[PDB]
């Protein structure tokens, strides 16, 4: 299960 | 031993071409087993692995939802990037990403990784103490001040150290029984020359999986190094792979040099030497 | 920052004239990801070559197979040409049938 990434 | 869950993801710009690319791969134990590619009408995450079939409909609903959300947040992050580095629109530019946790026999993470790459080179990364970050330039230092005070690196540990360890565990369990898969390699050495007094000799080892291996040539005692000619290791195509090492010798002294494997899936080290056919 | 693919061709079996068998053309350590591919039997464009998806090492550099079906002869000549945004022209490399 991947994470939901933050923006850059 | 140890194992990992890793997802490599990259977002590519078509400025006047349509929208970024997308693709997002997961890796269990450096194997391939769900891939997310936005090149297509209604895009998904699909298995890759047999053993993922398995999962029913809510995960494969729940990892696209993800993978979508993910894919317009990077769309935002070309953009953003453009303006930090004052470039134009008019260019392609690529993010890349490798977000998981390896761990251990025990069950403990041993390292997670969030590390990203913009047009191929550093961009920011998660220290291993999961609590700082490395920023490799000035426009990183935006990102990494703005995920400090959001206090983005606690948020990642609680995922690289639960849900990443948890399903990690959980795609371990489907698919051990595929992943401890191993190939042990077949060798045999091959006799070039052109006309002169010298001659190549060629070990050749293939059909072996995992691709770490180790070739060497030895006379009589000695391991020679300084004059070997070694291939990068490469896919057969087949889901093994293939590798070679090669030695120039004297002509008629072939039988003084020997080739040694060395791979994980040997009981014990294989020697062989050049043996000229009946 | 570009980085310059590095190429090998070589088939998935041993090499016997007459029987078939799968030509590969490996290519790595490349960046931009935009890539072509091309292989080639006597000079001329192999229309049907297969791509595998595109992938990328922890290095960040990408790389992806290429792979044909043909029957090896004792004359006929093979290559892989690629053009990449880091080389001012295509490379070419020919299939040498002893690596």
């Amino acid at each position: 299960s991947s994470i939901e990434f933050a923006r850059l | 031993g140890p194992h990992s869950l890793r997802y490599f993801v990259t977002a590519v710009s078509r400025p006047g071409l349509g929208e970024p690319r997308f693709i997002s791969v997961g890796y269990v134990d450096n194997t391939e087993f769900v891939r997310f590619d936005s090149d297509a009408e209604n895009p998904r995450y699909e298995p890759r692995a047999r053993w993922m079939e398995q999962e029913g409909p809510e995960y494969w609903e729940r990892e696209t939802q993800k993978a979508k959300g993910n894919e317009q947040s990077f769309r935002v992050d070309l953009r953003t990037l453009l303006g930090y580095y004052n470039q134009s629109k008019g260019g392609s530019h690529t993010i890349q990403v490798i977000s998981g946790c390896e761990v251990g026999s025990d069950g403990r993470l041993l390292r997670g990784y969030q590390q990203y790459a913009y047009d191929g080179c550093d961009y920011i990364a998660l220290n291993e103490d999961l609590k700082t970050w490395t920023a490799a330039d000035m426009a990183a230092l935006i990102t990494k001040h703005k995920w400090e005070q959001a206090g983005e690196a606690e948020r990642l540990r609680a995922y690289l150290e639960g849900t990443c360890v948890e399903w990690l565990r959980r795609y371990l369990k489907n698919g051990n029984a595929t992943l401890l898969r191993t190939d042990s390699p077949k060798a045999h050495v091959t006799h070039h020359s052109r006309p002169e007094d010298k001659v190549t000799l060629r070990c050749w080892a293939l059909g072996f999986y995992p691709a770490d291996i180790t070739l060497t040539w030895q006379l009589n005692g000695e391991e020679l190094i300084q004059d070997m000619e070694l291939v990068e290791t490469r896919p057969a195509g087949d889901g093994t792979f293939q590798k070679w090492a090669s030695v120039v010798v004297p002509l008629g002294k072939e039988q003084y040099y020997t080739c040694h494997v060395y791979h994980q899936g040997l009981p014990e080290p294989l020697t062989l030497r050049w043996e000229p056919p009946p | 920052i570009q980085k310059t693919p590095q190429i090998q061709v070589y088939s998935r079996h041993p090499p016997e004239n007459g029987k078939p068998n799968i030509l590969n053309c490996y290519v790595t350590q490349f960046h931009p990801p935009h890539i072509e591919i091309q292989m080639l039997k006597n000079g001329k464009k192999i229309p049907k070559v297969e791509m595998s998806d595109m992938s990328f090492s922890k290095d960040w550099s990408f790389y992806i197979l290429a792979h044909t079906e043909f029957t090896p002869t004792e004359t006929d000549t093979y290559a892989c040409r690629v053009k990449h945004d880091s080389m001012a022209e295509p490379k070419t490399v020919y299939w040498d049938r002893d690596m």
